[PDB]
């Protein structure tokens, strides 16, 4: 018996704290994962705010992922307007949230690089990174109008059309990203397989097992009609915590059908690529393996798209101040959720978010049991937190 | 030259953009020795073994030479001033980057409400409780712009980062800077570079002067820092 | 005081393409350097100022020289040609901008390239900074008043307009020419112009205007080394027809006693603002 | 003993108010003698006669002892500028009346384009001009506020007038008032006078915290005049 | 440091009428000077704090005795009274109003008042100003997780709440009774309590609470003349018993303890503020 607290975790987005009941051995017997960073309640001060003001000021939750909020927004309150964007509109909104992924899996591989990634490889390491990380922020700049926090993603479509240039730039940067991808992967994927640090540890085989299922709508972009959210339940952290860090939480415990879910690479590639690998070194993989399906879909996009077609509905922002508009969509970090109820003057009644990672601090939790506490941000790591996101 | 990045009530977007300058940022990270950084480094840890505890701490290190500062204080979390009286004390050049940290931006609009922690609703810049030697205003502030500062700071150019350091004087910003400052003070002149700076597109111009769609407007400084009637260092007159 | 500021050389010029000579206000050089851009691959957009029947301006990226010749010619209105650089560089993404303003406009361009806070990516697709010069400017609805009830010409018969020899012209659809003392325009000016102490576009690559050439020629400047190219490109293709100032009349001495009297004058207005306690630039 | 009311860019709503005294003004002007007001006397009345024309012009007169002020000062208007230096040098004690004159309210949008006086665009309070010794906020100021003002002002009741005088050094009023120094300082407590204060109900009570909705937000500061956490005087305490 | 402001004197008292004691929180002082009023036409409207099913409040101008019934009980939760205080006298068309508030919200009472910048109409028409003690408020979801996470009560099945003795109380429409100590509810506590000065609403016409007095009373103190003739007529005409608070225990005693611990606590958060660069009042 002994206590270990872990405060606060390094190399990922935002601010959290382990505590950790383990034996006389290291072993972790009772694992505890739980958000610190301050409240802000952005969905409580959108109360009375117009609908356009909502995917502006959700962007803010968090700048790695932005995109992933604006959508989500967009799509909440069009779903509670009955607003249809065109066929151009929508795919150009899709490509700015594979853009913005395209930034993000490689920025993860970039925070664990320390742990796995030796010493000698590191700068051509990052090197190739950034190098992918400059073409998915193009993507997101050219379409949604900044890289970090895109004002195009509107209400109704996307704000703004591309010209065939920047449409043809953008393919053959694809190209190239894709040939960074494999030689990415090709480095990666035998060091996950590995199992084994840069320093010569060995982690256990179960590192990271948990007994929970997966959420996830789409394979890139997402599909409110794969989700009940009438089985979608927030409790509260005195379900899952113990009373004396339960009152430290800052985030809600989500869960459906009555239980805890993760969400993130590994549950899309288990719900459409059939990958039903545990552990924690299988969420890197599956991330990895991600990056390649991103990029191919990217150029399938442009493929499709019609430069000159309409991007931006018509149909007003009007609702009936009653229907609750649900707006889904995989972030990088897994399946994100927005509601928003619009009265007729198209102002918001109500707003509320369920954030990918706060799926998965409470996995986290039970993840990190069974091992040597030691490896418990290695576990942590492997889910790409984003606290900022999880707590907004 | 050891450089920290502290994150307080911010969402990281300004790391991003530093992030942003890709092979500058190597230049960058190998001429300062990035000591702190939460997100980035294993810095610092402590550790404290009793009879019942083991506690494993990163704590903030010191003889830190400029300190980026990112986002706002929440008044109501003790951790988050702790941590901005702490970098304060253990840093001797306090950078206030972006708006959250240089005049509040996005956090002003908090009122609290809404779980977990229920009690969390006021947030001010960083200015409101310590020293701030340079702001940053923006949402966030482009890579270029970073890029400047920290060659300034580390070439010691007092005379480009003036305009930064005057600006971290004030902790308040909004889109009525253009109107209080210039239109109403008969020095707007239509230019309409202050609409382009916008990030949330939230100025329009009409009648050649910027309107000012206020329930866009973050409070995120860029267009009155961007305005040429306000501030007009002679510096920029020289030009190659 | 320094007249011009700092300059690489001046020099008389006039397009040599026939057809923008028919369109421009003075020689073209604001269209011949973005035609000649546009068709030699240095340039992918210029921004411009267009109007409409009724002569209201608007900020516009082209990227065809169609538009340009299309906004060719002065319009004595307030245009933000500044507001849309973003968007050149955004959706019609330009990497080598054209840009063309009035010395206030060029003073915002070099502001936002020194301080880029919110100018992601914008300042090095800047190729070419054209600006023209200027003593004053109008709203609108001033220049209405001048054109409609001191000329006497509705805005939607108005060909073109042009400033010199002490007066204000206005030139019909139908043939007509009417002219005004220019003292009966300074009420109707905009205000925020008295405190400007830029004339002849002192912080652009290359700066055009007719005052000190004759006639459909342009009194010109080059200043950078970014201009500098550009405007020896264009001289060796030969799209320019380039006169010494030494040899042509009014020559560069006016632009000395016009620039001279604008800044000593706006400076008794800065000083006069500072006693009462207006702020003023710095 | 000598009140003159002067009217720059205003809309004489104050002036009503004052009107609205009743009983109240008919005891003001017996206590005090007055001297000028273009809507009310005929003063100062002087004619100048030259080869060409007569000209019967109404200049404001000497030994003003208090000079209410309404509406704000247009920068491109020579006699609006002219009347504010007058009435300075003229009246031993200006008093910024209506939010017009205090911090600009409704005119700080003007921004021109309108003819039949195509330049006029800029619109400052009367502070930013000349030295201001009370102000009034409010759009108007309500007439109970109004007859305090007075018999304070006569009386030399200086611990009443204290939060009046205090307010002529600020310039710059609107609803982000009380954002800035009660909810995000940590002082607001939910009271709700500051939402039954406003003439435009831009404010709404929202999780027990002002909701301010910026499109109706005219700028008077009856909001943040009214917050008792940010001025509380000891005066207010003595009661019967 | 005084401990109660001024008073005129001080008693124990409670409502003579028994169905206000059924549904009131203590001695019903509130409800029995709203109802006297609206009976006897010394008030034509009141401002209360109603409840709905989750116990959510909102301020309401009551005309009526059983509007007056229906917000008797505390809510240990914001409600902002004042908002609705010009409404009274607008809409409402009142012209003798009773309010009712914490100390903060008496405060925001006779700010309104001294100066009314915008509150034309309303101080001359505030018939009688009753202040609450209190020590401590909640947020909304402050109270819901004391409520539903600590005592283990949805909100919907909550029938009354009090503090006393220590421990906050629960109890349910099911006849159920829960309690904790309050050590459990100081993290849910509204942080900008930590400045307040005033405990038993020093400015009021008339002040009640439950300290002081046993289970069932109040300690009400008199401080105005208005609240005197209120009182006093209220006395007369037999509806309120009256005991001086000599006589009662625990006594006036406890409450110039817990009001002098309260200052003493909250004036070194202010001056904590003062030294780190916050604003307070002054
Ligand atoms: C308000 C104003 C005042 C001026 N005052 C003077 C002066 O005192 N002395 C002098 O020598 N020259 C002055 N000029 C410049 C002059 O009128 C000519 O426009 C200049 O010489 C360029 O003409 P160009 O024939 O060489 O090129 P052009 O082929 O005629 O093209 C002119 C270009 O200027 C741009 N433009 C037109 N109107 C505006 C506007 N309102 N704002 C911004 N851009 C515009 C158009 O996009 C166009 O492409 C002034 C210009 C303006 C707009
Ligand atoms: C947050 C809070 C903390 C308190 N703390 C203390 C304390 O430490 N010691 C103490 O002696 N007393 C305290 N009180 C007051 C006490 O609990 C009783 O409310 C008081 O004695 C009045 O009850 P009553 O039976 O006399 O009148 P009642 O007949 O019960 O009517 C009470 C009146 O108060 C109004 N009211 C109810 N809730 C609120 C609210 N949240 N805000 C404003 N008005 C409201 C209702 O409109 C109602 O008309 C507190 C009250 C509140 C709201
Ligand atoms: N990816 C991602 Fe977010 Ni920063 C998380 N967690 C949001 O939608
Ligand atoms: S200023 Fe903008 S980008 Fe920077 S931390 Fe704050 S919200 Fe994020
Ligand atoms: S940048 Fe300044 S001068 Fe130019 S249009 Fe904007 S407010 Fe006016
Ligand atoms: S108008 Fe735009 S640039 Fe200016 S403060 Fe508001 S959001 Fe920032
Ligand atoms: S006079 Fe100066 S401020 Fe006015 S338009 Fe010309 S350059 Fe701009
Ligand atoms: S403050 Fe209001 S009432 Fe007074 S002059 Fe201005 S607009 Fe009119
Ligand atoms: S919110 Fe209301 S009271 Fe406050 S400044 Fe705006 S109009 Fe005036
Ligand atoms: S008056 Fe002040 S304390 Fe009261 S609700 Fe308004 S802002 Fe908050
Ligand atoms: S403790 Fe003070 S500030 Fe808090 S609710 Fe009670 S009276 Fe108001």
């Amino acid at each position: 018996g002994k206590i270990v607290e872990i405060h606060p975790t390094t190399r990922h987005e935002g601010h959290t704290k382990l505590v950790l009941k383990v034996d006389d051995e290291g072993i972790v017997e009772k694992g505890a994962y739980l958000s610190v960073t301050p409240v802000r309640g952005f969905e409580k001060f959108l109360v009375g705010k117009p609908a356009e003001f909502a995917p502006i000021a959700v962007s803010r939750f968090c700048g790695i992922c932005p995109v992933a909020h604006a959508t989500s927004a967009v799509e909440a309150i069009e779903d509670a307007c009955d607003i249809t964007p065109p066929k151009d509109g929508l795919l150009l909104r899709e490509l700015c949230g594979i853009g913005n992924k395209m930034h993000s899996h490689p920025l993860h591989q970039f925070l664990i690089s320390p742990d796995y990634v030796p010493k000698d490889d590191s700068n051509e390491f990052i090197k190739r990174v950034q190098a992918m990380r400059r073409i998915g922020q193009y993507i997101v700049d050219a379409v949604g109008g900044e890289a970090i926090h895109s004002p195009n993603i509107k209400v109704g479509g996307m704000a703004k059309q591309i010209t065939e240039s920047t449409k043809a730039k953008m393919y053959y940067k694809c190209k190239e990203y894709e040939k960074l991808a494999k030689e990415q992967l090709e480095y990666l994927i035998p060091i996950f397989e590995s199992r084994t640090l840069n320093d010569g540890t060995e982690l256990p085989e179960k590192l990271g097992y948990h007994d929970f299922g997966y959420i996830a709508t789409h394979p890139t972009y997402g599909d409110r009609t794969k989700i009940d959210q009438d089985k979608v339940v927030e409790y509260t952290p005195f379900d899952v915590y113990d009373k004396d860090v339960a009152i430290q939480s800052s985030t809600t415990v989500p869960t459906y059908n009555g239980r805890l879910m993760e969400v993130g690479p590994r549950a899309r590639f288990s719900k459409f690529f059939d990958f039903k690998e545990k552990g924690a070194m299988a969420l890197h993989i599956a991330r990895a393996y991600e990056i390649s399906v991103l990029v191919k879909r990217a150029m399938e996009i442009l493929d499709e798209l019609n430069v000159n077609g309409k991007t931006m509905s018509d149909e007003p922002i009007v609702g009936d101040g009653e229907k609750l508009g649900l707006g889904v969509h995989e972030a990088a970090r897994g399946h994100n959720t927005h509601q928003a109820v619009i009265d007729k003057d198209g102002n918001i009644v109500y707003y509320n978010a369920i954030v990918a990672t706060t799926w998965n601090i409470p996995v986290i939790s039970k993840a990190v049991e069974g091992t040597h506490y030691k490896f418990a941000e290695h576990i942590v790591r492997a889910y790409d937190p984003c606290i900022s996101c999880a707590t907004h | 030259v050891k450089i920290a990045h502290i994150h307080l009530c911010g969402c990281t977007g300004c790391l991003i953009s530093l992030a942003d300058t890709y092979e500058q940022l190597l230049d960058i990270l190998n001429s300062v020795e990035l000591v702190y950084a939460l997100t980035l480094v294993d810095e610092k840890t402590e550790i404290r073994e009793t009879d019942d505890k083991i506690l494993i701490e990163r704590e903030i290190p010191d003889d830190i030479d400029i300190a980026l500062v990112e986002g706002s204080v929440c008044l109501e979390d003790e951790h988050s001033m702790k941590d901005v009286f702490d970098a304060r004390r253990k840093s001797k050049i306090v950078v206030a980057l972006g708006a959250c940290a240089a005049t509040g931006g996005i956090t002003r609009f908090c009122r609290g409400g809404q779980m977990s922690k229920p009690v969390h609703s006021s947030f001010v810049p960083i200015g409101d409780l310590i020293k701030v030697d340079l702001a940053l205003p923006g949402c966030p502030p482009s890579p270029e712009a970073l890029v400047n500062l920290i060659t300034a700071a580390l070439n010691g150019d007092t005379e480009y980062l003036e305009i930064y350091a005057e600006l971290a004087k004030k902790t308040e910003a909004c889109g009525c800077d253009l109107l209080v400052n210039v239109i109403n003070k008969s020095l707007c002149m239509g230019c309409g570079s202050c609409a382009a700076s916008c990030p949330t597109r939230a100025i329009e111009m009409i009648d050649g002067k910027p309107n000012v769609l206020k329930e866009l407007c973050i409070k995120c400084g860029a267009c009155s820092l961007q305005c040429p009637r306000i501030r007009f260092p002679k510096l920029i007159e020289e030009i190659e | 005081m320094d007249p011009f500021g700092k300059y690489k050389t001046v020099v008389s010029a006039r397009a040599a393409d026939k057809t923008i000579l028919k369109k421009c206000q003075d020689g073209g050089i604001v269209s011949a350097a973005y035609i000649y851009g546009l068709e030699n691959g240095l340039l992918d957009g210029v921004i411009v100022a267009d109007k409409d029947d009724k002569l209201q301006t608007t900020p516009k990226v082209a990227t065809t020289v169609d538009e340009v010749l299309e906004a060719a010619g002065t319009k004595y209105t307030v245009c933000p040609t500044i507001s849309v650089i973003k968007s050149a560089v955004r959706e019609y993404g330009c990497e080598k901008l054209g840009v063309v303003g009035t010395p206030c406009q060029i003073i915002a361009t070099r502001k936002l390239m020194k301080y880029p806070i919110g100018f992601r990516h914008v300042p090095d697709k800047l190729a070419l900074i054209v600006g023209i010069f200027c003593m004053e400017n109008f709203p609108y609805n001033g220049m209405k008043t001048i054109i409609e009830e001191h000329c006497g010409i509705k805005m939607e018969d108005v060909a073109k307009t042009d400033i010199g020899k002490g007066k204000f012209w206005v030139y019909s659809k139908w043939g007509d020419v009417k002219s005004i003392k220019l003292k009966e325009t300074h009420p109707y000016e905009q205000q925020s112009c008295h405190v400007c102490m830029d004339y002849t576009a002192e912080l652009a690559d290359i700066s055009t205007g007719s005052v000190g050439s004759p006639d459909g020629w342009s009194t010109v400047f080059i200043r950078t080394a970014q201009g500098e190219e550009f405007f020896n490109k264009m001289v060796e293709a030969g799209a320019l027809e380039v006169k010494p100032i030494e040899e042509v009349k009014p020559g560069l001495g006016l632009v000395e006693k016009l620039s001279l009297t604008k800044k000593e004058k706006n400076a008794k207005e800065i000083e006069h603002r500072k006693e009462i306690g207006l702020p003023v630039p710095y």
